[PDB]
RNA sequence: CGCGGGGUGGAGCAGCCUGGUAGCUCGUCGGGCUCAUAACCCGAAGGUCGUCGGUUCAAAUCCGGCCCCCGCAACCA
RNA sequence: CGCGGGGUGGAGCAGCCUGGUAGCUCGUCGGGCUCAUAACCCGAAGGUCGUCGGUUCAAAUCCGGCCCCCGCAACCA
RNA sequence: UCCCCCGUGCCCAUAGCGGCGUGGAACCACCCGUUCCCAUUCCGAACACGGAAGUGAAACGCGCCAGCGCCGAUGGUACUGGGCGGGCGACCGCCUGGGAGAGUAGGUCGGUGCGGGGGA
RNA sequence: GGUCGCCUCCUAAAAGGUAACGGAGGCGCCCAAAGGUCCCCUCAGGCGGGACGGAAAUCCGCCGGAGAGCGCAAGGGUAG
RNA sequence: AAUCGCAAAAAGGUGGGCCCAGUUCGGAUUGGGGUCUGCAACCCGACCCCAUGAAGCCGGAAUCGCUAGUAAUCGCGGAUCAGC
């Protein structure tokens, strides 16, 4: 290591947007996170989020009938 | 060495799982990382101020090591670019400093991006390498709001001993790399 | 597609030539050659009088042309 | 970046701040306040992290937002344009959809004035 | 053929000597004035620079070949 | 080689008296009047005073050196 | 003296590419560590040091095939130093001495010198 | 009209040399680093990978004996 | 129907928020979901809710209105007419 121009590597606590205490190292000691691996939709399985099957559209709109045959 | 969750996840889980899948007859035949190379292709500050010298600070902030400069191979007129004139930053991450990157990237950084839908699986090299792009550098938590004056992306490149993408896809998917399909 | 086309202050075209290319063109424009009279109150009318005027038009078919391949000893 | 899709204007109030998310208007802004019980007129930064994290996920999961919302909107125009409905041909040719007069105006679908002789 | 000059928006002419950068007047187009036209007033469009090549990081600019135009020369017998 | 005197904004420029005052015209911008183009009248921007360095309480005004263009007359084996 | 490894020359691909297997006692390499010497236009990759836990995966060593590459006769011709011949002429032709290139047959997955370490 | 000295190639017939108003190009400079030395590094190009980024800007991989480079013309030389 | 209803006049006053930003300015455009009238709203209706939130930061040459309850500004009503 050409020490004299490189930043420190202090042990970093990382409190995330889920109560996570992600134990690792970093340049900044106390950094907080919005989302991590532990709660992202495209990370932990297929998940759901808001999107279920794309609105009521379109062959399943329902809200009407007039057939009995 | 160093207590790093990723360094552990590889050895104490991923590595033997790789042997489970493909079955090697030597301990070294098992695929592993070696380099992680980041390349902000700035070049915007070509004949302009060393505005890139701040981007160096940003980059080092993420890696824990200073990036060197890259300069113009040939000269190109269309690009308003004279040969030798500086246009980019490269920082290579080997050994322990590498792990700390991925351990932060895969955990914190990646999901914090705009509409993450999982890494593109087609983006695989051939002889066992994987490359991707970032447009924003504030994605990493070490980067704050006022630390940024413009969005500067980067060409993350990670290499492996793998013979092919099969091992590579396998190696990374077990590590913490999401995929689309 | 027009070729020569001298204007006419307002409106016109005081003279205008045009290559109308295609098929059966000369066949249906053959009979146009001649004088076409017009009776109306013109745009240019200083009061309210109907004025007779005229315009000769000339349809000429496509002429396959060829100059002599220069001289000959 | 930050909650929800990207960071919201930390200078002004929170009820306004939400608007600046591609998914929320002043309407859903009011609602996001009520179904979280947070102070309406307090500035963004002034919000304790306690207040923040609760409202963080609430809105992410309730409606479509940002590129996620944009996704559906994009997807909508696709299927119209493919089935070949009138409302789709109007998208296809980039003209106004909701039945307006084209002989004048309708510039916002046409862009700048394409004047020719 | 021998020497010199030239070809750039529809017309006429700069820019080439010194490489990075297309300019002037007229015309044309759109909008004014006027009853209308012109004048006038406001705004815009419009050429990849004859042509093949080569030099160069880059050519209207430099270099070579050809095409076209223009002037000069073509004498002693 | 030697003599002569100059950049002051975007060009022309007295200020170069006799060291404490950085101006005029055009240019450009805003306003005025205006059939106008325009003359015309008010306001505005831009001066680092060729450079380093020295004297002075203070100097574009004085010196030392030097950059540079013009100007001067010689010389040219 | 015979085999194996290490360092090193020589011949300058018949030695190379590629494929295939093999070798860790020794030797070597990777390898382990980054305190010190030394080092990175960043990185212990390289270079450097201290090591010796693993391993022959890679590199390398050793064999194995002939796809590529490379080598490549014999025979014959072209051409030609010298000596002549024919035809009006343009060009042909003979004796004598020398003799390719291409192509065919075929060869090749090395040979070897010095030194060191270890085997029978 | 063209040319006049110098350089590169061909003409030139495998030593040197060799003419023509024979065929083709260059020179009248440049560099205080483009020089001395020690030390390290190896091209152009091709395919695949890569935010803005393209035919080509910087980055990764694999391929590559010299087709790049060596201030400028050409030849020779040149990565041992 | 001077009885009942359309009918809240809107500017205004008071209170609270906004802080000079393409903004809580602006509401064009578009997505999705519905109400009404009609046989029937695809071409081709009006209104409601959500999301989208464009051009536009005072407009070249030029040009218009109006001299007192007028100009400017703020609403309301009606004729037409199922509806707009
Ligand atoms: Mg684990
Ligand atoms: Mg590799
Ligand atoms: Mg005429
Ligand atoms: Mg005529
Ligand atoms: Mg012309
Ligand atoms: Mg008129
Ligand atoms: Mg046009
Ligand atoms: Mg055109
Ligand atoms: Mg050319
Ligand atoms: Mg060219
Ligand atoms: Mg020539
Ligand atoms: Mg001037
Ligand atoms: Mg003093
Ligand atoms: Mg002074
Ligand atoms: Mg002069
Ligand atoms: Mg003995
Ligand atoms: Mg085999
Ligand atoms: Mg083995
Ligand atoms: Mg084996
Ligand atoms: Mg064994
Ligand atoms: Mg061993
Ligand atoms: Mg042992
Ligand atoms: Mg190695
Ligand atoms: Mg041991
Ligand atoms: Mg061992
Ligand atoms: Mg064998
Ligand atoms: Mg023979
Ligand atoms: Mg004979
Ligand atoms: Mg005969
Ligand atoms: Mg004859
Ligand atoms: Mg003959
Ligand atoms: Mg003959
Ligand atoms: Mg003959
Ligand atoms: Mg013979
Ligand atoms: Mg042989
Ligand atoms: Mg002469
Ligand atoms: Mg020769
Ligand atoms: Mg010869
Ligand atoms: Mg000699
Ligand atoms: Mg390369
Ligand atoms: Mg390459
Ligand atoms: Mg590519
Ligand atoms: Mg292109
Ligand atoms: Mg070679
Ligand atoms: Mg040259
Ligand atoms: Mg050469
Ligand atoms: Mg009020
Ligand atoms: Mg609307
Ligand atoms: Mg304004
Ligand atoms: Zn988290």
């Amino acid at each position: 290591m050409k020490e004299g121009i490189h930043p420190k590597l202090v042990p970093a606590r990382i409190i995330c947007g889920c109560g996570n205490v992600i134990e690792t190292y970093s340049t900044k000691p106390e950094i907080y996170v919005e989302v991590c691996s532990k709660c992202h939709p495209f990370y932990t399985g297929q998940q759901r989020f808001v999107d279920t099957e794309g609105r009521v559209e379109r062959f399943q709109r329902r809200y009407g009938d007039s057939y009995r045959k | 060495p160093l207590d790093l969750a990723l360094k552990r996840k590889y050895y104490e889980e991923v590595r033997p799982e790789l042997i489970r899948r493909f079955g090697y007859q030597n301990v070294w035949e098992v695929p592993r990382l070696e380099k992680v190379v980041i390349n902000q292709g700035l070049g915007e500050a070509k004949e302009d101020a060393r505005i890139l010298e701040k981007a160096a600070q940003e980059l080092a902030l993420i890696t824990g090591q200073k990036p060197a400069v890259t300069r113009a191979k040939k000269s190109i007129s269309n690009f308003k670019l004279r040969k030798g004139m500086p246009i980019g930053l490269r920082v290579t991450l080997r050994r322990d400093r590498m792990w700390i990157f991925l351990e932060k990237l895969l955990n914190v950084a990646l999901p914090r991006i705009r509409d993450f839908r999982g890494l593109n699986p087609n983006s695989f090299d051939g002889r066992g390498n994987y490359n991707l792009g970032l447009r924003e550098q504030l994605i990493f938590p070490e980067i704050t709001y006022d630390m940024v004056d413009a969005l500067r992306g980067m060409d993350i490149a990670v290499v492996t001993t793998a013979e092919t993408d099969e091992e590579a896809r396998a190696l990374l998917e077990l590590l913490g790399f999401p995929f689309r399909k | 597609e027009i070729m020569s086309a001298s204007e006419g202050e307002h409106g016109g075209y005081k003279e205008i030539i045009a290559k109308i290319s295609g098929d059966g063109v000369y066949g249906r424009l053959k009979f146009e050659s001649g004088g076409h009279r017009v009776q109306r109150v013109p745009a240019t009318e200083s009061q309210g009088r109907i004025h007779t005027s005229a315009c000769t038009v000339a349809v000429m078919p496509e002429l396959p042309d060829a100059e002599l391949p220069d001289i000959n000893p | 970046a930050r909650i929800a899709g990207v960071e919201i204007p930390r200078n002004k109030r929170v009820d306004v701040a939400l608007t600046y998310i591609y998914g929320i208007g002043k309407a859903r802004a009011k609602e996001a306040l009520e179904k979280t019980g947070i102070n309406p007129a307090t500035r963004v930064k002034d919000l304790t992290e306690a207040e923040v994290v609760r409202l963080r996920e609430y809105v992410e999961n309730t409606w479509k937002l940002e590129g996620e919302l944009r996704a559906e909107v994009a997807a909508n125009i696709k299927r119209l344009m493919d089935i070949g409905c009138y409302r789709g041909l109007r998208h296809r040719r980039g003209l106004p959809v909701r039945g307006q007069r084209t002989r004048t105006n309708a510039r916002t679908r046409k862009g700048p004035r394409k004047t020719v002789a």
